[PDB]
């Protein structure tokens, strides 16, 4: 249930 | 069971001869136990999930934050007659300036 | 953290959240000590028993968060680790002595109002604080309950 | 050399809603 995070980390 | 933000708790520091005789691990120096007693009232311990986090203190010297523990291990959360366990970061000190001195 | 409270903005600007990038999960809180460094357990990162051994490429520091599982934009930070360093002495065979690792960010971080290092003790400081009645404070996104 | 100082509390001189039960515990 983590909203994801930016592509830019990997 | 999750919180949706951190969460936060005060607990005061436990005699060695308390914290050993709560347990069946066996206690080194480079540990120390936190927590109320049962017939105290108050509540309150780490648990899953905190581990690695830190202990820390406020100096009524130059009232700044010192991390005296890091969340480390216990039988249970928060149990009447058991307490958290942490690393004792000061006794470790050296090797962390080691590290870091690379 | 099993009967505490909610944290206040900015009470605990040295917490790190040990993020797992897959599965995506929380994996452990951590601390930070200076710009490029960050003290967590050691049993965070390597437990043999459970076949645990994550290396530096496994996991990335959440640092300046409140909320748990929002990605805090314009608040939070989140580093890369370059290396990963467990005490030499680390007992995970038998009671978890020497719990103690350290990890070095790829970058520095910039503080702010929410990401400030906590300070490390010396001698006399442990000697006079570490005394049985005194309390300390913890913090952590872990379990509210043990069960 | 400004560790454990929280932009938010002591640099501005405010204090958190229970950092005071700390200083009364260290009698
Ligand atoms: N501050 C607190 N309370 N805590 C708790 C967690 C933390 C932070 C998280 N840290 C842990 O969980 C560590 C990791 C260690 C290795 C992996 C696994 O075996 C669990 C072991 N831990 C325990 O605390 C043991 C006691 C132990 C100490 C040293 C070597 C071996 C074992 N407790 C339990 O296994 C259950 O709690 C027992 C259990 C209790 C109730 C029901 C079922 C099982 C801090
Ligand atoms: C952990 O994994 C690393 C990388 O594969 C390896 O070098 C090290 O020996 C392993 N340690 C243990 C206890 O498995
Ligand atoms: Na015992
Ligand atoms: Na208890």
């Amino acid at each position: 249930d983590f909203e994801e995070i930016p592509e830019e980390y990997l | 069971g999750q919180p949706s933000v951190l969460q936060v708790v005060n607990l005061p520091i436990v005699e060695r001869p308390v914290c050993k005789d709560s347990t069946r691990i066996r206690i080194t120096d480079n540990m120390f136990c936190a927590g109320y007693k049962p017939d105290e009232g108050k509540r309150g311990d780490a648990c899953e999930g905190d581990s690695g986090g830190p202990f820390v203190m406020k100096s009524p010297f130059n009232n700044r934050w010192y991390q005296m523990g890091i969340v480390s291990w216990g039988e249970g959360c928060d149990r009447d007659g058991k307490y958290g366990f942490y690393t004792h970061v000061f006794r470790l000190k050296k090797w962390i300036q080691k590290v870091i001195d690379q | 953290i099993v009967e505490g409270s909610d944290a206040e903005i900015g009470m605990s600007p040295w917490q790190v959240m040990l993020f797992r990038k897959s599965p995506q999960e929380l994996l452990c809180g951590a601390s930070l000590i200076s710009d490029r460094w960050v003290l967590t357990a050691a049993h965070c990162l390597l437990y043999p028993p459970w076949d645990k051994n994550f290396t530096e490429n496994d996991l990335l520091v959440r640092i300046g968060k409140h909320s748990r599982t929002r990605y805090e934009r314009n608040i939070e930070k989140i580093s890369m680790l370059e290396k990963i360093y467990i005490h030499p002495r680390y007992n995970w065979r038998e009671n978890l002595d020497r719990d103690i690792a350290l990890m070095k960010l790829k970058k520095p971080v910039a503080f702010s109002d929410y990401i400030h290092p906590v300070c490390l003790p010396d001698r006399e400081t442990a000697a006079s604080l570490l005394q049985a009645g005194y309390k300390g404070r913890v913090t952590g996104w872990g379990n509210l309950k043990e069960t | 050399a400004d560790c454990g100082l929280r932009p938010l509390f002591e640099k501005k001189s405010l204090e958190d809603k229970t950092e005071r039960e700390l200083l009364e515990s260290y009698i």
